[PDB]
C-alpha cells in the first residue's frame, strides 16, 4: 500500500479547468482509495500511478531469497511421518468415502462438499506419495 | 481337403495323412499336429490304425511315458513310417534333456545314462559334446549347478510416467 501524490494549485480547480490533462488512457485504471477520498484525494493533490522499474538481475537476485536448494530437492520426508500422514489421510478419505456414497445414494433417489474434499485428499495423497517414492528411487540409483 | 465332394474317397490317404501327423511329432510341431486332427475327421481317429498310430504316440509322449513310446516303435502300421520315428527319437532324448534341465538338480553319470537313453556308453559323451550344459564332468557331473538388486531406474520411469499421467492437461 503505497502511493505517490502532487498538489493541485488552488486557482486551477476554482477555474473549472481539471486539476491533470488527459490525454491517453494510461493513468487510469487505478481505483482511488475511500480514505484518500474523504480526506481530500482529488481537491487538494491527486495520486500519480506508481511504476516498478524491475530488472532481470535484480529479479534473479530477489528470488535467491527463497530459492531452494538440491538439498532439499533432493531430500526424502521422515518415513514414520510419512506413514503417520498417510494413515491419517486414507482414514480422513474413508469417511469421506461414507459419505459420498450417502449423498450419492440419497440425491440419486430424491432425484459437492464430500466429492470436493475426497478430490483434494486424493490428489495430495497421489503427490505426496509419488514425490516420495520418485525421490527414494532418485536417492538407490545416484547414491551407488 | 479341398474338394472333397466332387473327388472320390482315396482309399490310399489314410496312411499318408498319419505319416504326416508322425512327421509332425518327429520335427516337434505340436501344435500343428493336432490342428491336423483337428481337420482330420472325429471317427478314424479311433477306427483306423494309420491315424490312430501317431495319435498313440503323441498321447503316449504327452502323458510322460518314454518308455511306452520306445516300447511303442514295434507297432508301425506300415514301412511309410520310418526315419520319423528315428526323428522322434532325436525329439524324445531333447525332451528328456529339456526335463534334465529345468529340473534334476545334480544328477550323476549312470542314472543320466539310464534314464536319457544314450548309445554304447563308450559314447556316453554324446549330448554333453553337442547339448553340453557346460557339465563339467566332476565325477558326478554336477549337473553343472545348472538353473536382491532394486530396479530403481525402471521403478522411476514407472512413477515418472504416473506423474506425467496425473499432470498431463486431458
Amino acid at each position: 500500500v503505497i502511493d505517490a501524490f502532487r498538489l493541485i494549485n488552488a486557482n486551477m480547480m476554482v477555474l473549472g479547468h481539471e486539476p491533470r490533462q488527459t490525454t491517453s488512457n494510461l493513468g487510469h485504471l487505478n481505483k482511488p482509495s475511500i480514505q484518500a477520498l474523504i480526506h481530500g484525494l482529488n481537491r487538494h493533490y491527486y495520486s500519480i500511478t506508481i511504476n516498478y522499474r524491475k530488472n532481470e538481475l535484480e529479479q534473479k537476485m530477489l528470488l535467491n531469497l527463497h530459492k531452494k536448494s538440491w538439498m532439499e530437492g533432493l531430500t526424502l520426508q521422515d518415513y514414520s511421518e510419512h506413514c503417520k500422514h498417510n494413515e491419517s489421510v486414507v482414514k480422513e478419505m474413508l469417511e469421506l468415502a461414507k459419505n459420498y456414497n450417502k449423498a450419492v445414494e440419497e440425491e440419486d433417489k430424491m432425484t459437492q462438499d464430500p466429492k470436493r474434499h475426497l478430490e483434494e485428499h486424493v490428489d495430495v495423497l497421489m503427490t505426496s506419495n509419488i514425490v516420495q517414492c520418485l525421490a527414494a528411487m532418485l536417492d538407490t540409483v545416484v547414491f551407488k | 481337403f479341398d474338394y472333397k465332394e466332387q473327388l472320390p474317397e482315396s482309399a490310399y490317404m489314410h496312411q499318408l495323412l498319419g505319416l504326416n501327423l508322425l512327421f509332425l511329432l518327429s520335427q516337434n510341431r505340436v501344435a500343428e499336429f493336432h490342428t491336423e486332427l483337428e481337420r482330420l475327421p472325429a471317427k478314424d481317429i479311433q477306427t483306423n490304425v494309420y491315424i490312430k498310430h501317431p495319435v498313440s504316440l503323441e498321447q503316449y509322449l504327452m502323458e510322460g511315458s518314454y518308455n511306452k513310446v520306445f516300447l511303442a516303435k514295434g507297432n508301425i502300421p506300415a514301412e511309410s513310417y520310418t526315419f520319423f520315428i528315428d526323428i522322434l527319437l532325436d525329439t524324445i532324448r531333447d525332451e528328456i534333456a529339456g526335463c534334465i534341465e529345468k529340473a534334476y538338480e545334480k544328477i550323476l553319470f549312470t542314472e543320466a545314462t539310464r534314464i536319457l537313453f544314450f548309445n554304447t556308453p563308450k559314447k556316453m559323451t554324446d549330448y554333453a559334446k553337442k547339448r553340453g550344459w557346460v557339465l563339467g564332468p566332476n565325477n558326478y557331473y554336477s549337473f553343472a549347478s545348472q538353473q536382491t538388486t532394486i530396479p530403481s531406474t525402471e521403478l522411476a520411469k514407472q512413477v515418472i510416467e504416473y506423474a506425467r499421467q496425473l499432470e498431463m492437461i486431458v
